[PDB]
């Protein structure tokens, strides 16, 4: 839809959901940690996400009311991913999304924290980052050694952590 | 007679420069054209390489 125009007053609604709709926790993460956990959500919630979208498409208009079970599953899978991150991989995750905040949510300014986080989640949770649609001939941009595009200032904490991890063989 | 007059020296003066002294300077012009073409070619190599990386970052986003 279009954005509002020329005047607009926000209005909330203090009503509760009907009782034939079970309750579901929300995700609760803001922009940056969710951008950091996007690929790990996609690695685990592919079937649930595409089932949600397929039941929306098959409904042909009534997707808001026909797809509630499916959306609840999607929300729960995402909450599980972020709970696993917080339980196990919180320091690297926080490095990554604070690094995203000081940039303009450009993942090109955060590769040194991204590497640590991807290693951590691949070892503990067994979820790896993959950019689909590519060929075996194409290099994914998050694995390039020397890119053209680099941050103005590389994040300090991430640099110190990358250095320490290379000195301790964690990478 | 002539006692305290302002007169020239005996060997005259050392000669002065009154002919045109605009010397030709610079490399031959095709050297400047080659440098231009190399500068702009390298800039295109550097820029188009950056457009492709931006495209892949867009894919990631
Ligand atoms: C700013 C500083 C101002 C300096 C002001 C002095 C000045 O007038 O500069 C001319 C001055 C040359 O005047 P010159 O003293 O009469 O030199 C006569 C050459 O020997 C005449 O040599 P030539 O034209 O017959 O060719 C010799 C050629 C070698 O011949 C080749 O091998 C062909 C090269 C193909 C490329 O040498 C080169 O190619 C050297 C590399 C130059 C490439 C970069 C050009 C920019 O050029 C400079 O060296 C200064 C920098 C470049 C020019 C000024 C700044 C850019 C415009
Ligand atoms: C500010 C910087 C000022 C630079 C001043 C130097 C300018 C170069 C120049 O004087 O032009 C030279 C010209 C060659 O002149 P030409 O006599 O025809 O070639 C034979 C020379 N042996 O060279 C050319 O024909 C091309 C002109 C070069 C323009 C330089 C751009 C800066
Ligand atoms: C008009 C006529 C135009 C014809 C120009 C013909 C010149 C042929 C020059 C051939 C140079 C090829 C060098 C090369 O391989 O460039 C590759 C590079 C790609 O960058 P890369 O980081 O490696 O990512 C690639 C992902 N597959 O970078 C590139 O892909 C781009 C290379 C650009 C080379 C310069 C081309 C412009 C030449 C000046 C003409 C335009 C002047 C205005």
């Amino acid at each position: 839809p279009r954005e509002a125009a020329a005047h607009w007053v926000p209005f909330e609604d203090k009503a509760n959901m009907p009782d034939n709709v079970p309750d579901v926790v929300e995700v609760g993460a803001t922009s940056a940690p969710l951008l950091s956990a996007s690929y790990f959500i996609g690695a685990k919630c592919k079937p649930y996400n595409d089932d949600f979208m397929l039941c929306r498409e098959e409904s042909q208009g009534s997707g808001a009311i026909d797809c509630l079970k499916e959306g609840r599953r999607v929300t729960r899978c995402a909450v599980s991913v972020i709970e696993d991150i917080n339980k196990s991989c919180l320091d690297e995750f926080r490095l990554h999304w604070q690094c995203l905040e000081q940039n303009n949510h450009q993942l090109s300014g955060c590769r040194k924290a991204e590497a640590l986080l991807n290693k951590c989640v691949f070892t503990k949770l067994n979820l790896e980052k993959k950019i689909p649609g590519l060929r075996p001939d194409e290099e994914p941009v998050f694995l390039k050694k020397d890119p053209w595009i680099k941050p103005a200032v590389d994040d300090f904490k991430s640099v110190r952590a990358y250095a320490e991890a290379k000195k301790n063989g964690t990478l | 007679p002539s006692v305290g007059q302002d007169l020239p020296p005996v060997g005259g003066y050392e000669p002065v420069q009154w002919r045109r002294n605009l010397p030709a300077r610079g490399f031959r012009p095709l050297v400047y054209l080659a440098a231009l073409c190399g500068i702009c070619g390298y800039g295109f190599y550097r820029a188009l390489g950056g457009i492709q990386e931006r495209r892949e970052l867009k894919r990631e986003k």
